[PDB]
Order: C-alpha cells, then sequence, then structure tokens
C-alpha cells in the first residue's frame, strides 16, 4: 500500500532503504517485500516531514544507520516479521527506544549515575 | 587510591578538603562538648560563660581542649613553599 | 571577533627605553638569528614535545614579515621611545639598547649576544611552562624572592 | 602536528594544497622548498587532557629528600622495594589526589601510578 | 535539571574532546578508515558535495557524556553551525 | 543551548526553610514544601 | 672563586655547546646569570656542599638551591638575602658530637 512517486530524490531513499533491509538475509527468512516496506517508509516519512528538506534527509539516514547495524539484529528482525509496524517505525524517538537491549541498559544505568552526579547541596 | 567520588558542584580537591574539614569541625565540638559536660558549678570559666558576660563556649573548649583548625581566608593553611606548609613536612602532605 | 582567534595568543616583549612592545622573534632575529631552528634551539630544548612546539607557531608567523637583522634594528628603532632620524640610527639606537639596556647583567659586550640570546629563549621556555602549567607560577610574596 | 624545517634556511615549513594531484605539500615561503607531507593532518588541538604525567616525570627525584618514601609498592624492573611517591600537582589534570611512584634505586627510573 | 541545561550556556567547547584538520582532498576517500563507513552513507545521497568539496576537513570529536548531560543531539549542533553561516559550511554528523 | 551571561547553574532543594515553598493547606496552616531551585552564577533577568 | 671552580670541573660553558644537549643537562646560574650546564648535578651539588661545610673557596651564606625536578642549580652569592644557622644532618644522626 505504498503510493509510488517520480521524485528521484524519493525513490533513491525508497532503494537504499531496500538495500539496507536485505543486510543478513533477514528477508530471506521471513519473506517480506522489503522494497514495499521500504516504500511504505519512505512514504511516512515525507507525510510526518512534508518536504524533501534536512529534517527529512537525516531521518532517512538514521532509520538506515539503525537498520544495518548489526549489533541490533533483532530490531531487523521485528520490522521484517511485522512485529513492528512500519508507521510506528518511521516516528521512532532516535535510539532511546529503537535501539538494542544493551544500549537501552546502558543509558538507564548512567540515567541513575548521573543522579549522583548531580544532587548535591552537600 | 582514588575512590573517593566528588560530590557534585565539587571538584575532587574540593569534596576531600569539605570531607576533611567537617571531620576535624565535629572533632573539635565533641572534644569542646565533652569538656564543657566536665566543668564542675564552681569553675569560674562557666560562671563567666554562663552570666554571658565574658567569653564564650568556644573559648572554654579552644582554653581546655582543642585550639582547633587555623584557616587563612576561610582555608586550611596553604602551601607557602613547594607542595609544603613549613620545611619539616613532607611534600604533599594533608595530615591535619 | 575576525582573525584574532585563528592566529591565537602569541609572544611580546617590551624592553626598558622603548614606547612600544615588540614581538620575541623580532628581537631573536635582532640578535643575529634568521634559521627558526637556531631561534627555537635556545628556546625549546626538545623538539619533540609538540605542545611546545604549536605554543610558539603564532609568534612565529607573526614575526615572518622579517628576515633580517638590521630590518629588525630598524623595526625597533622605530618603535623607540626617542626616535632616531633615519633608518641608519634607528638601527644604531636599537643595536645599543640591546647592547647595554636589555639583559645588562648578561652582559654588555658584543661577544655576550649569544649569551643574551640564551638567556632571552629560557626566559621564553619559562613562559611556556607557565603557559602549558607544567610549573607553577611564582609567588611575590615567597620571601626567598625577596631581598 | 607538522613542525617540518627548510633543508636550506631552517624555517618552518607552511602547508600547502597542490590542486595539481590533490596532496598536501609542506612548501617554505621566502625559500620555495617543498616536502612531501605524509601527516596528513596539519593541525589538531587536544582539549581534554591528551597529556599523561608519566611523561613528564624526571627519574632524578628519586634523590629527593623532601619527598616521602614508601616499601609497600616495589618495582617491577628491579623489584626494588622503596619506592618515593608524589602528586604531580599541575595544571591539565586538576586532581592530583592520584599517586605517581618512582622506583628508589639508582639506575632503574622505572615510574608508574596506582 | 532538564530545565537547568535550557539556562546554562553551553558553547560547542563544552561537548567536545579534540579537534583535528585534515587534508583528505578525496571526500569519497577518507584519511581515517573508520569515519569511511559512516562517510559512504551521507556519500550515497550526495548534497552540495555531487563529486566535488573543499578538499580540507575539520574533524571535531563530541563528547558523548556531556551530549547526554545536555541533553543534545547531533541534529541541532548540525542546524545550529548551518544557521550560523549558512551554506558555507557543509556539516557531516555520525549516527548519535 | 542555554542563555548567555551564565555559568554552572546550582540546582538544590533549600533545607533552610525561608526558601522553602510556604502554602496555606485547608486547615489553614503554613506547610512549607521541599522543592528544587535554581541558583546560578550570571544574570540575564528576563530571558529566564 | 665560584666560576673558577665551576670551570675547573666538568662545567660547559653556553657559548662552548650544542644546543640538543641542553634537555638532558642541569643549568648552572650564578646570581641568576646563566654561566652553563652540567651533566650530573648531585655529585656537583655535594662537591659544592662539602666545600660550603669545609669553607674552602665557597664562604658561607652562598646558597646552592637544586630544583630536581625543573633541573636547575641556582648559586647565590649577592647580598640582601636572608639566612639562618641549622645544624647539619646525616644518616639520620647529627654532625654535632
Ligand atoms: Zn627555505
Ligand atoms: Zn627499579
Amino acid at each position: 500500500r505504498a503510493p509510488s512517486t517520480s521524485d528521484s530524490v524519493r525513490l533513491k531513499c525508497r532503494e537504499m532503504l531496500a538495500a539496507a533491509l536485505r543486510t543478513g538475509d533477514d528477508y530471506i527468512a521471513i519473506g517480506a517485500d522489503e522494497e514495499e516496506l521500504g516504500s511504505q517508509i519512505e512514504e511516512a516519512i515525507y507525510q510526518e516531514i512534508r518536504n524533501t528538506d534536512m529534517k527529512y534527509k537525516n531521518r532517512v539516514r538514521s532509520r538506515i544507520s539503525n537498520l544495518k547495524d548489526a549489533k541490533n539484529p533483532n530490531l531487523r528482525k521485528n520490522v521484517l516479521c511485522g512485529n513492528i509496524p512500519p508507521d510506528l517505525f518511521a516516528r521512532m524517538t532516535a535510539e532511546e527506544m529503537a535501539s538494542d537491549e544493551l544500549k537501552e541498559m546502558r543509558k538507564n544505568l548512567t540515567k541513575e549515575a548521573i543522579r549522583e552526579h548531580q544532587m548535591a547541596k552537600t | 587510591n582514588n575512590e573517593l567520588e566528588p560530590t557534585p558542584g565539587n571538584t575532587l580537591r574540593q569534596t576531600f578538603e569539605n570531607q576533611v574539614n567537617r571531620i576535624l569541625n565535629d572533632a573539635r565540638d565533641k572534644t569542646g562538648s565533652s569538656a564543657q559536660k566536665s566543668l564542675s558549678e564552681y569553675n569560674n570559666f562557666k560562671s563567666m560563660v554562663v552570666s554571658g558576660a565574658k567569653g564564650s563556649k568556644i573559648n572554654i573548649s579552644q582554653v581546655i581542649a582543642v585550639v582547633g583548625q587555623q584557616n587563612v581566608e576561610g582555608k586550611r593553611i596553604p602551601f607557602g613553599f613547594k607542595h609544603r606548609t613549613l620545611p619539616h613536612f613532607i611534600k604533599d602532605d594533608y595530615g591535619p | 571577533g575576525a582573525k584574532k582567534s585563528a592566529i591565537g595568543q602569541r609572544i611580546v616583549a617590551t624592553l626598558p627605553y622603548i614606547k612600544q612592545e615588540v614581538p620575541i622573534i623580532i628581537v631573536f632575529r635582532a640578535l643575529g638569528f634568521v634559521s627558526d631552528r637556531d631561534i627555537l634551539e635556545h628556546i625549546i630544548y626538545d623538539f619533540e614535545d609538540p605542545e611546545m612546539m604549536e605554543m610558539v607557531k603564532p609568534s612565529l608567523d607573526e614575526a615572518f614579515v622579517i628576515q633580517e637583522q638590521n630590518v629588525a634594528l630598524n623595526f625597533i628603532g622605530s618603535r623607540g621611545a626617542k626616535p632616531g632620524v633615519t633608518k641608519e640610527k634607528r638601527i644604531k639606537y636599537a643595536k645599543e639598547v640591546l647592547q647595554k639596556e636589555m639583559l645588562p647583567h648578561v652582559g654588555v659586550s658584543d661577544f655576550c649576544e649569544t649569551k643574551k640570546a640564551y638567556f632571552l629563549g629560557y626566559m621564553v621556555h619559562r613562559l611556556l611552562l607557565a603557559a602549558l602549567g607544567r610549573r607553577e607560577l611564582d609567588d611575590r610574596d615567597h620571601y626567598g624572592n625577596k631581598r | 602536528v607538522g613542525i617540518r624545517f627548510c633543508q636550506e634556511c631552517n624555517n618552518m615549513l607552511y602547508p600547502k594544497e597542490d590542486k595539481e594531484n590533490r596532496i598536501l605539500l609542506y612548501a617554505c615561503r621566502n625559500c620555495d622548498y617543498q616536502q612531501e607531507a605524509d601527516n596528513s593532518c596539519i593541525y589538531v588541538n587536544k582539549i581534554t587532557h591528551e597529556v599523561d604525567e608519566l611523561t613528564q616525570i624526571i627519574a632524578d627525584v628519586s634523590q629527593d629528600p623532601t619527598l616521602p618514601r614508601t616499601e609497600d609498592h616495589p618495582c617491577q624492573k628491579c623489584g626494588h622495594k622503596e619506592a618515593v611517591f608524589f602528586q604531580s600537582h599541575s595544571a591539565r589534570a586538576e586532581d592530583a589526589m592520584r599517586l605517581y611512584y618512582v622506583c628508589t634505586a639508582p639506575h632503574c627510573g622505572h615510574r608508574w601510578t596506582e | 535539571k532538564d530545565i537547568l541545561c535550557r539556562l546554562e550556556h553551553t558553547t560547542l567547547r563544552k561537548v567536545t574532546a579534540n579537534t583535528a584538520i585534515y587534508y583528505d582532498p578525496n571526500p569519497q576517500s577518507t584519511v581515517v578508515a573508520e569515519d569511511q563507513e559512516w562517510v559512504n552513507v551521507y556519500y550515497e545521497m550526495p548534497d552540495f558535495d555531487v563529486a566535488r568539496i573543499s578538499p580540507w576537513l575539520l574533524r571535531v570529536e563530541l563528547d558523548r557524556k556531556h551530549m547526554t548531560d545536555r541533553k543534545l543531539t547531533m541534529e541541532q549542533i548540525a542546524e545550529k553551525i548551518n544557521a550560523g553561516f549558512g551554506d558555507d559550511l557543509n556539516c557531516i554528523f555520525n549516527d548519535d | 543551548q542555554g542563555i548567555e551571561q551564565i555559568s554552572k547553574v546550582y540546582m538544590h532543594l533549600p533545607q533552610t526553610d525561608n526558601k522553602k515553598k510556604i502554602i496555606i493547606t485547608e486547615d489553614g496552616e503554613f506547610k512549607a514544601l521541599q522543592e528544587w531551585i535554581l541558583e546560578t552564577d550570571g544574570v540575564s533577568l528576563m530571558r529566564v | 672563586p665560584i666560576l673558577e671552580f665551576l670551570e675547573e670541573w666538568s662545567m660547559e660553558n653556553l657559548e662552548e655547546i650544542s644546543p640538543a644537549a641542553i634537555a638532558d643537562a642541569t643549568k648552572i646560574f650564578v646570581n641568576g646569570c646563566w654561566v652553563g650546564i652540567h651533566k650530573d648535578p648531585e655529585q656537583l651539588m655535594n662537591t659544592l656542599r662539602k666545600l660550603r661545610r669545609q669553607m674552602d673557596i665557597i664562604v658561607s651564606e652562598v646558597s646552592m638551591i637544586r630544583d630536581i625536578r625543573e633541573r636547575e642549580i641556582r648559586i647565590y652569592t649577592d647580598a640582601g638575602r636572608i639566612c639562618r644557622p641549622l645544624l647539619i644532618v646525616e644518616k639520620q644522626k647529627l654532625l654535632l658530637k
């Protein structure tokens, strides 16, 4: 259910998203149309941004980097399997939830550590 | 051993000297309190201080028990020499 | 604001009987040292410590215009407190000032030039060790600095 | 770091971009001597203490009478027990509470920190 | 503290570890190989770097803990730079 | 970010009762709440 | 007499050295005037202390300060310095008998 577009930048974004989804052959393991998924994601991002400006581009690049990395494979597995719906995946809030579990563990660890780092008044 | 963690809004040196300062302050206060509890009913320092006519409790604790920490500009005595307060101490000595 | 931060900090010298500071490397050139390696040898005694080397780049680039001792002497005599009537007299006046007025206790003979240069380099070296925080600033009330 | 001097006048070689082949050349102005740059980093500065105190301590402080001496941390290159320990007490650290140890024996200027 | 970060004047120098000027003339290659992998992401969709870019390079390392403590993101730093210098500085940032 | 002419701001809870937030309860009593206050070292009052 | 004695010993005048060695030798000043460099400060300091304590060439009140950390040996013979006597200690024992 991806509306096609003739814009060169948009279709280029879509095919690089597909070239991120090919990584690890998880799409072979699942059997989901990675091109259609990438087109859906790029449509959702363009609906959110309404533009091809810096926010659009760096959002697409942040998502493609978060997909390509091998230290968070279960994220890609959940995206391709359909556990994570595409519209939600378009609007993840950076690394705060869209990230591997160990990263969230250490982020919460340093979140608790910055408590003792910055209370005082003695 | 680098296992003192600084308090926030304070660097490691500041946290260290604050710990030492509070330790010596409570030591002085405890010694002065114990000295005051030892005073007889006829001790005339206690007479003059209870009347409030002269002196104070800190004077009694200083004369009887411990003069306490000497401070300059609100700080302990700095290293006027190279890392030393006097030529009678090893360098880098933060003892009382 | 436009260029002062790119060059950053740079070192000057305020010699006696001169109404204006001078860049230090100009003073070294006035003592007959054109090679920058020679000047830095008198200042930096170990060329393998890159921090000290980056410290002196702004002064060197400040004084890159002048490459001749006589040009530096003309520079100094132009900035002298008693301006000479011409380039030759300005050069002679700056030469006499360096001969006698600056660091006299090192020496007042011509052949002491190298000694004075070494001492001046050491002063700059000390300043760099004050700049990099490897030495502690001397205290005006330290009674050992008194007579 | 880019400290290289001219081989003709012994003056600082400034960086220069060769657009004809897109390579850095360290060139001497006023003596037109070029040198093939290979660092590919004309200038780098440090903001958060990329310097270490053990590089800077001098072995001759083993002879200092005013420094304290401990025998609880032997040397690691001769096993000599006595070591002179002290604080750097310099800038670029701002907490000199840690200790740097020097093996007190002569001819072994081995150092370490705890 | 989240409001406190909106008050305390955070300059760039607070949140950076070190800075280097490289040449790196061909941009699709990198003098630092670890830079290459993520730089090729931004050169898969190059903008204002179609086949050329100014042949110098200013690489700066940004302190992770100061970014988290001040709750700064890469995007706002890049936007601040591009606003302060228009198009004159193309800034390419690694993923956070 | 942050407003200019400001340095490190001290966040704390005032143990002194004067800086605590005094409110009138439903019973008409003065309750002093312990609340977070920020003490800066510079000044730009209109901006903050 | 200080300068004569130091010249008689292995001290190298600044006019007669390569700068490269200056990093690995202790700089020797006399009344603040940099005289030279020396390759072994411990031996030289012990020698000067012995001479002053014997009062052979060096008269007393001549101060010999070695900054070990900075590799400097400052010798002072000018007037105006303030000094006091102190008993010499050796091997944690007094020389006074
Ligand atoms: Zn040249
Ligand atoms: Zn050893």
